[PDB]
Parts: structure tokens; C-alpha cells; sequence
RNA sequence: CUUUAAAUCCUUUAACGAGGAUCCAUUGGAGGGCAAGUCUGGUGCCAGCAGCCGCGGUAAUUCCAGCUCCAAUAGCGUAUAUUAAAGUUGCUGCAGUUAAAAAGCUCGUAGUUGGAUCU
């Protein structure tokens, strides 16, 4: 079992140090890997260059075609898989644009039947993709 | 540096469930009986419900004897019974254990216009007091969460210059009497 | 109409029998229905908890049934739960009412601090085992409600409990087991020896030796 | 049991095995409320008074109320006292 | 007249897509909620 | 008029100023979690939705729309860091037969802990 004695103070603090290192989050969030292979670094939001459109097949049970973006970072120059999530907004985005993307949602991790994508599309020409989609503002040209 | 303040801090708390059935029921209920604009009105009055018995359950765990027990919770309970929660026979710190949010509600200054026959509806009562017709012992009140202090109950009254307190008429009996 | 089986029904019914505490003094089993109606009448109230899908695998297939779980109360100390497995959803809840209404146990009623007015909390801290699942009340200050999940909530508020902390670890998404320890633990308030309980019992006739004459005749 | 101003506030009292002192709740179907009757000391026949006893169903699942009974009745004088 | 019976389409759509929706009818059904 | 170094704002006051009082409240949802429609028209594993379970392959309660209905409200969604939820880091307070787990076994320094008894 644990001990109980009145100066052991060292032997359980220590304890606890070194098994925390065994938390999948903990560790995650204190070894600094994951900072570094993070491309946003750390960041809510970035902005990049529309490299291409892409299709990505959703994976089984589901059968469709989701619309992605291959983009390229300004910051660092990383390439991105970044989701257009609507009906119809490809058509809003050309290529060598300068888009926003954000997070899915999930914290770096895949959502749905997307494959491998963890990134969104918010605005499009620095105007934000509801505001086309709800034709409230026009794209600038 | 500068010479200014921030001090501030938020006067509600806003439930952990979004969605109580039960809890939606009994807030709705509330606000149509006392004719309030919104659910953050039902929190603010929680929230310092919450705080008096909070401060009253901390003061309940000293000694009897206990000189600041005895300084603050007789502090607690002449305020109680100033602004008109409690009652006189009941100024024992336990009663306070005792109080509802409804006699808090009771004591706003909406609900008493009403009360006292001045309106003849609680909304009515709220949209006197907001248009300036309602005055307290001298002065003009347009804040229908004004707390009522007991003191103060006889003293509610129409303002001299309200069109109802003997006032001059107001803009639409003026243009209707040069109409005519 | 009501024709009783057993002594105790013919008792209740021939009115021999003042309250239900006489019959829980003596900690006489209750094979009656009626018995209930007859004593605490209107008062009960019934709510149904949940309605669970069973399968049993054959082999042109599976065979479903339908359990319903019924919570009871009176609002007033009184608290009982059931459980019923039938092939239709409507005769599984008449089943699980009358199941729940049998087995209808009193709760003690406490105070926190000082004992002032009617008691509004549990005597003490009772806990309740059911599977996996634990549950925990302690007492409370007046005016704090009841501190629970939902599925615990309902049995309190029936049992007539106005002030308690609970505390629950285990798999609780098992609704069944999540209520059957509170219940449990409900039903173990009078079984708890307390200071006050300390006075030596007074015994008195029991209804069976009381009106074994009249028991006769009928 | 009671409130400060003296007034008892419970549904019943429970009564308590004469054993182990444990109370018998209202669902221990395995207890025991048996009276053991007093006879006259000059012819024998029944008085019409007699004691009465309680057992838990804990105890007598131990198989331990043979022996609480003939104590408890040795203890009244019903049992010889050189038994 | 008498359109929907609680009793019958949970019986029925226990295990079908509209279980959930089925069920969530029974309730209000049962306990007046 | 007052305010102020001079102003602005607030307060105080003349005159004008509300019936569609058009002097127009929005942001997200309506399968469950979780409050609220297997209503109607399109589409037909496509487009798309979906934090999760899942929906969509000719009668879609979940997509695109109309109506209606929910929640908060001059505020409401989204992405990320962080706290509670987590008795899933457990000092209070977790586990180690079979779900992850006790060193192959023994000795042994440091550390931890250590039987009664004195007015
Ligand atoms: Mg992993
Ligand atoms: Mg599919
Ligand atoms: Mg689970
Ligand atoms: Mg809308
Ligand atoms: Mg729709
Ligand atoms: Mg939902
Ligand atoms: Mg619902
Ligand atoms: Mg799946
Ligand atoms: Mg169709
Ligand atoms: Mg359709
Ligand atoms: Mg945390
Ligand atoms: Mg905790
Ligand atoms: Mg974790
Ligand atoms: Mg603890
Ligand atoms: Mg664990
Ligand atoms: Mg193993
Ligand atoms: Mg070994
Ligand atoms: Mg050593
Ligand atoms: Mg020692």
C-alpha cells in the first residue's frame, strides 16, 4: 500500500512527479513535441495561400466527396488540408487566395468521416464564408 | 498610472443545465408573476439570496459567544428587517435559512406600485415607473428594481410633475386639444 | 371489491388496524395490494422511470420484452420502488406499479443544526450499494434542496426529503441499479441506532395476538 | 427524536432485539416477537400473564437464538437457576 | 377521433431509426410531461 | 442654463416629435444527449449534415427551402489555452487473481516506521 508515515512528505510528492508523466494529456501538454509539431504553434487561427482543391473520399459506412483545400501557411510554410464546410462554398474560394483556417473542434484531431483533416476554412478573401453563403456580402474583385 | 478604478464584478450566475424542464417552469412562472424583462432578473436575485446564505451558514458554524458572530449576524438581520425579508419576532440567525426568493421579489418597487393601487397591472406598474410618474418621499424614481426599505413604504406617491400627480397634460392631450 | 387472502388484509379491512406504522413495528410482510390504497389512499403518487428492451436469442430469433421501472411516493415519508418484465408495455407498468406500491418502506427525517420546526434532512450519512453503484447522503442545511443527478432527485423528493448532498461513484448509467441504491440507502434511515434510539423497547401485543378472537370469527 | 420545544416528531419507534440490541427494521422478515408464559408458583397452571421476547433475523441466522432465549429466560427466572 | 397510439409505435420502432423520437412521445405519454 | 482651463457627455428645461406606433431584434437549433414538427415541396449514399451515436441508396422527424415551434436576448455562435466535471494522478481519496498491472528469489546501506513502564 501507500505510506502513512508523518515524514514522508518527500517520498509522495515525488511520487506523485513522477507518476503524472504517465497521463496521456499531462505528457502531451508538457514534453513540448506535440508544440512543436503543431503547425499552427499554438495559435487559435492562421492564414495561408490557396495551393489547390482537393476531394477527399469519407470513409465507410458513409460514401460522398468532401471538398478540401490544400493551403500553405504564411508564417512557417506548412501545407495544410483544410475543410470548406457548406453546400456550395467551393465556389467561393480560387486558387492562389488567401484564406483563415481554424481548428475542427477536436483539439488536432480528425472529425467525422473526414480522413486526416483537422482543419476548416472561415474566411475567404478576407471575407468571412457566411457572409457569401447568406449573400450578404459580395466577394471584393 | 492613473487615477481610475476597476473595480467591478458580475451580479448573477448562470445555472450549470441549459435545458431543466422543471427549472424553465419555475423561472417563467416567476417572471410572469412579477412581470420581469428577462431570466438574468430571476439570477440576480439567486445570486444575492445565495450570498445572504452563504454569509449566514458561515456565521452559524462559530461559538455563540463569538464576538464577531455576534457583531455581523446582528448587522445581517437589522439589514433583513430594515429592507423588510424578515420579520421582528423571527431575528434569529436561523430564520434566515428560511427565506425565499419570492420575498425578495415582493419588496421591488414595481411590485409595491402595484400593490398599492397605483397601477392597475404589473407591467402597467412597470411602464409608470420607467415614464417618471412615480416619485419616492421627494424624489423621482425611474428603476423598477428599486428596493422598497420599510421606512420608505408610506412615501410612494405620483410626481408633481406627472400629468397624473396634478401635473400639466401631456403631448398628446395638448395637440388633441388644438385639434379641437 | 376487495375480498382479503391473508390475516392481515381481513385485519385492515375489518378496520383493526389505525396506521401502516403499527404493521412496520412489527415488521410484517405485505402480500396485499389494497392494504396500501386503503391506508395512504390519494396521497400516492407514481412516476415511470424507465421502459428497457430485453432480448432473448432463439432460433427463429430474438424474443423481446419490455421492463418498466416505477418510483412511489406519498411526499410525506413514505417511498417505494418496482420493477416489472412483461411481454406489453402497458401490463409491465400495472405490474410494476402494484410491485412498487408493495414494497413501500418509511423514511426517518432529521435535522442539521439546530432542531427547530418540523426535520427536513436525513438523520445522517446512509449509504446504499446496488452493483457497481454507491450511493451517498448526507445532510443539509434548510432551504439548500436536494444535491443529485436527476434519477436520485425524483426518489428523494418522494420519500419527502427537502434538503440532502448525495455523492454516487460507479457505472450510474445503469438506471436500474442507480435507483435501487438510492433506495437502499433510503431505506436504511430506521435502521441506523442513534443516541435517541437508546431507551430500552416497551413491547406491545402484537395484531396477530391482539384480535386472534375477532381473526376466528372470521 | 424530538425538536427543541420537546415535542416527538417520528413515524414510530422501532423496537430493538433483545440479544444484540440492534434494531429490527421494518423489512426483517426473519425476526421474532415470541411470549413465553408464567405459570403459578403454588399449583402451575397458567397465570395469564407472560414476557415477551425479541429476536433479530441476524442472529437467529447464526443459528444463535436457542442460546439468547435460554439466557434471556434465566435472566427472568423462568429457567432453573441450576439449569 | 383516435390518431397515434404512445404504446404501439414504441413496440414497434423500439429498434428502428425512429426509436429515440418514439420513445421520447411514451414518456409524455406516461408521465404528463 | 449648468458642466469645463475652453469645451464634450450626463443632469435640468422651452418648441417639434408613435398605430403597420414601417421609430420592424437578433443569434443558433427542432432524432437522442438537450427545449422544441415521422408538417409540406425538392434531392436521391449525390449534394450535403453530423463535437458523439448517427442521417441521406424514391414515403429524409437529421440535407436544401416554406410554415410553425424552441433557448438566451442587445446579444448570440465558432477556434484555441485553462478550471470543475476527474474518486480518469486519488494527502483527504484510486487500482495491481482473470479487464493495464507484484521485481524469478534472497540479503542489505540510506529513507520510512517502531512494544509496555516513572503522580
Ligand atoms: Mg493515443
Ligand atoms: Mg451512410
Ligand atoms: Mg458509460
Ligand atoms: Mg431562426
Ligand atoms: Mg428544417
Ligand atoms: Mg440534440
Ligand atoms: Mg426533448
Ligand atoms: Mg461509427
Ligand atoms: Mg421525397
Ligand atoms: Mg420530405
Ligand atoms: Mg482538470
Ligand atoms: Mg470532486
Ligand atoms: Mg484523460
Ligand atoms: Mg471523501
Ligand atoms: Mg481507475
Ligand atoms: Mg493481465
Ligand atoms: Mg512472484
Ligand atoms: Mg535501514
Ligand atoms: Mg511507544
Amino acid at each position: 500500500g501507500k505510506c502513512r508515515g508523518l515524514r514522508t512528505a518527500r517520498k509522495l510528492r515525488s511520487h506523485r512527479r513522477d507518476q503524472k508523466w504517465h497521463d496521456k494529456q499531462y505528457k502531451k501538454a508538457h514534453l513540448g513535441t506535440a508544440l512543436k509539431a503543431n503547425p499552427f504553434g499554438g495559435a487559435s487561427h492562421a492564414k495561408g495561400i490557396v495551393l489547390e482543391k482537393v476531394g477527399v473520399e469519407a470513409k465507410q459506412p458513409n460514401s460522398a466527396i468532401r471538398k478540401c483545400v490544400r493551403v500553405q501557411l504564411i508564417k512557417n510554410g506548412k501545407k495544410i488540408t483544410a475543410f470548406v464546410p457548406n453546400d456550395g462554398c467551393l465556389n467561393f474560394i480560387e486558387e492562389n487566395d488567401e484564406v483563415l483556417v481554424a481548428g475542427f473542434g477536436r483539439k488536432g484531431h480528425a472529425v467525422g468521416d473526414i480522413p486526416g483533416v483537422r482543419f476548416k476554412v472561415v474566411k475567404v478573401a478576407n471575407v468571412s464564408l457566411l457572409a457569401l453563403y447568406k449573400g450578404k456580402k459580395e466577394r471584393p474583385r | 498610472p492613473v487615477a481610475r478604478s476597476w473595480v467591478c464584478r458580475k451580479t448573477y450566475v448562470t445555472p450549470r443545465r441549459p435545458f431543466e424542464k422543471s427549472r424553465l417552469d419555475q423561472e417563467l412562472k416567476l417572471i410572469g408573476e412579477y412581470g420581469l424583462r428577462n431570466k438574468r432578473e430571476v439570477w440576480r436575485v439567486k445570486f444575492t439570496l445565495a450570498k445572504i446564505r452563504k454569509a449566514a451558514r458561515e456565521l452559524l458554524t462559530l461559538d455563540e459567544k463569538d464576538p464577531r458572530r455576534l457583531f455581523e449576524g446582528n448587522a445581517l438581520l437589522r439589514r433583513l428587517v430594515r429592507i423588510g425579508v424578515l420579520d421582528e419576532g423571527k431575528m434569529k440567525l436561523d430564520y434566515i435559512l428560511g427565506l425565499k426568493i419570492e420575498d425578495f421579489l415582493e419588496r421591488r418597487l414595481q411590485t409595491q406600485v402595484f400593490k398599492l393601487g397605483l397601477a392597475k397591472s404589473i407591467h402597467h406598474a412597470r411602464v409608470l415607473i420607467r415614464q417618471r410618474h412615480i416619485r419616492v418621499r421627494k424624489q423621482v424614481v425611474n428603476i423598477p428594481s428599486f428596493i422598497v426599505r420599510l421606512d420608505s413604504q408610506k412615501h410612494i406617491d405620483f410626481s408633481l410633475r406627472s400629468p397624473y400627480g396634478g401635473g400639466r397634460p401631456g403631448r398628446v392631450k395638448r395637440k388633441n386639444a388644438k385639434k379641437g | 371489491e376487495w375480498m382479503p387472502v391473508t390475516k392481515l388484509g381481513r385485519l385492515v379491512k375489518d378496520m383493526k388496524i389505525k396506521s401502516l406504522e403499527e404493521i412496520y413495528l412489527f415488521s410484517l410482510p405485505i402480500k396485499e395490494s389494497e392494504i396500501i390504497d386503503f391506508f395512504l389512499g390519494a396521497s400516492l403518487k407514481d412516476e415511470v422511470l424507465k421502459i428497457m428492451p430485453v432480448q432473448k436469442q432463439t432460433r427463429a430469433g430474438q424474443r423481446t420484452r419490455f421492463k418498466a421501472f416505477v418510483a412511489i411516493g406519498d411526499y410525506n415519508g413514505h417511498v417505494g420502488l418496482g420493477v416489472k418484465c412483461s411481454k406489453e408495455v402497458a401490463t409491465a407498468i400495472r405490474g410494476a406499479i402494484i410491485l412498487a406500491k408493495l414494497s413501500i418502506v418509511p423514511v426517518r427525517r432529521g435535522y442539521w443544526g439546530n432542531k427547530i420546526g418540523k426535520p427536513h434532512t436525513v438523520p445522517c450519512k446512509v449509504t446504499g450499494r446496488c452493483g457497481s453503484v454507491l450511493v451517498r447522503l448526507i445532510p443539509a442545511p434548510r432551504g439548500t434542496g436536494i444535491v443529485s443527478a436527476p434519477v436520485p432527485k425524483k426518489l428523494l423528493m418522494m420519500a419527502g426529503i427537502d434538503d440532502c448532498y448525495t455523492s454516487a461513484r460507479g457505472c450510474t448509467a445503469t438506471l436500474g441499479n442507480f435507483a435501487k441504491a438510492t433506495f437502499d440507502a433510503i431505506s436504511k434511515t430506521y435502521s441506523y441506532l442513534t443516541p435517541d434510539l437508546w431507551k430500552e423497547t416497551v413491547f406491545t401485543k402484537s395484531p396477530y395476538q391482539e384480535f386472534t378472537d375477532h381473526l376466528v370469527k372470521t | 427524536m424530538q425538536n427543541d420545544a420537546g415535542e416527538f416528531v417520528d413515524l414510530y419507534v422501532p423496537r430493538k432485539c433483545s440479544a444484540s440490541n440492534r434494531i429490527i427494521g421494518a423489512k426483517d422478515h426473519a425476526s421474532i416477537q415470541m411470549n413465553v408464559a408464567e405459570v403459578d408458583k403454588v399449583t402451575g397452571r397458567f397465570n395469564g400473564q407472560f414476557k415477551t421476547y425479541a429476536i433479530c433475523g441476524a442472529i437467529r441466522r447464526m443459528g444463535e437464538s436457542d442460546d439468547s432465549i435460554l439466557r434471556l429466560a434465566k435472566a427472568d427466572g423462568i429457567v432453573s437457576k441450576n439449569f | 377521433e383516435l390518431g397515434t397510439d404512445p404504446y404501439e409505435d414504441f413496440q414497434e420502432n423500439w429498434n428502428t431509426k425512429h426509436s429515440s423520437g418514439v420513445t421520447r412521445e411514451l414518456m409524455r405519454e406516461l408521465n404528463g410531461g
